């Protein structure tokens, strides 16, 4: 199941 | 801007018998930056519709890519898998040898 | 056995070719079961392995949509990132992320991981502890001081503890017949004269998944790290692996060399001679 990432 | 040169396979899928339907592997490892180009040859020559898997990396970042294609091996023809990349001044061809 | 859930992800950009190229690849182990590529024209059609299916299409739904935020999360990244070094506009650079997490055979957390390299060094990555970033450069201490400001950790914790755990766990029960079987390595050795004086031994593992192997040889019973050319392993295309270790011996002292071989699909360790 996918993670919503966060921007760098 | 840090570059690394691929690792290049030549191999079969399955052990190689004459006369036999299989599949022919390049396998390119090791490479960075990502962008890189492959061709299976059979007598020198480009082999069509070759597939690929999706671009993955290992743990230490480096890119790797598996390159295959159906073939049948005979005594007569040769098959090699050529690649270029931005650390190649010319591309390289490694040749299939049933024995590695 | 324990078993790893992860997503390896690369962004790419290419200035004058359209926006950076987001590719995210799943898998359980050494099993691919789901991409999103960005560059895909039929983004249905793109692979899920076929204990997914079952999972239905709401769950497909939810996927999709955060992969779908994830390129745009990406980009907003290498905007960042080509500023924090100073960089032109004109060249392509390259952000790769690893994250998921480790679980031991009754299916407890061991650890998890979530970490990013730009252009091929390493930048920041979440350590063991779930809670602290290292950051490799006063570039990547920017990302550090915003991440904290914004509690990004407790979120990137609660999906490797929760989410990543819990749905590992259900994939290796939906697909306990192939994720859940290791099987073992078919060995030989073959010999290949050099000269009258020296000939190659080389030590063959196939057919074996997971990928994990050892491969030695010996002399005398003593390892031969530094003589031992040992290639990468590399996947055969039906799931298993190769990988091969090669020494070169004196001609006829080829009885005092073994090769020793550990996989977990092998009830016990191998010891194998020429012939």
């Amino acid at each position: 199941f996918v993670k919503k990432k966060y921007c760098l | 801007m840090i570059q690394r040169t691929p690792k290049i396979q030549v191999y079969s899928r399955h052990p190689a018998e004459n006369g036999k339907s299989n599949f022919l592997n390049c396998y390119v490892s090791g490479f960075h930056p990502s962008d890189i180009e492959v061709d299976l040859l059979k007598n020198g020559e480009r082999i069509e519709k070759v597939e690929h898997s999706d671009l993955s990396f290992s743990k230490d970042w480096s890119f790797y890519l598996l390159y295959y294609t159906e073939f049948t091996p005979t005594e007569k023809d040769e098959y090699a898998c050529r690649v270029n990349h931005v650390t190649l001044s010319q591309p390289k061809i490694v040749k299939w040898d049933r024995d590695m | 056995g324990s078993h790893s859930m992860r997503y390896f992800d690369t962004a790419m950009s290419r200035p004058g070719r359209g926006e950076p190229r987001f590719i995210s690849v799943g898998y359980v182990d050494d099993t691919q079961f789901v991409r999103f590529d960005s560059d895909a024209a039929s983004p249905r059609e793109e692979p899920r392995a076929p204990w997914i299916e079952q999972e239905g299409p709401e769950y497909w739904d939810r996927n999709t949509q955060i992969f779908k935020t994830n390129t745009q999360t990406d980009r907003c990244s290498l905007r960042n990132l080509r500023g924090y070094y100073n960089q032109s506009e004109a060249g392509s650079h390259t952000l790769q992320s690893m994250y998921g997490c480790d679980v031991g055979p009754d299916g407890r957390l061991l650890r998890g991981h979530n970490q990013y390299a730009y252009d091929g060094k390493d930048y920041i990555a979440l350590n063991e502890d779930l809670r602290s970033w290292t950051a490799a450069d006063t570039a990547a201490q920017i990302t550090q001081r915003k991440w904290e400001a914004a509690r990004v950790a407790e979120q990137d914790r609660a999906y490797l503890e929760g989410t990543c755990v819990e749905w590992l766990r259900r994939y290796l029960e939906n697909g306990k017949d192939t994720l859940e079987r290791a099987d073992p390595p078919k060995t030989h050795v073959t010999h290949h004269p050099i000269s009258d004086h020296e000939a190659t031994l080389r030590c063959w593992a196939l057919g074996f998944y997971p990928a994990e192997i050892t491969l030695t040889w010996q002399r005398d019973g003593e390892d031969q790290t530094q003589d031992t050319e040992l290639v990468e392993t590399r996947p055969a295309g039906d799931r298993t692996f190769q990988k091969w270790a090669a020494v070169v011996v004196p001609s006829g002292e080829e009885q005092r060399y073994t090769c020793h071989v550990q996989h977990e699909g092998l009830p016990k360790p191998l010891t194998l001679r020429w012939e």
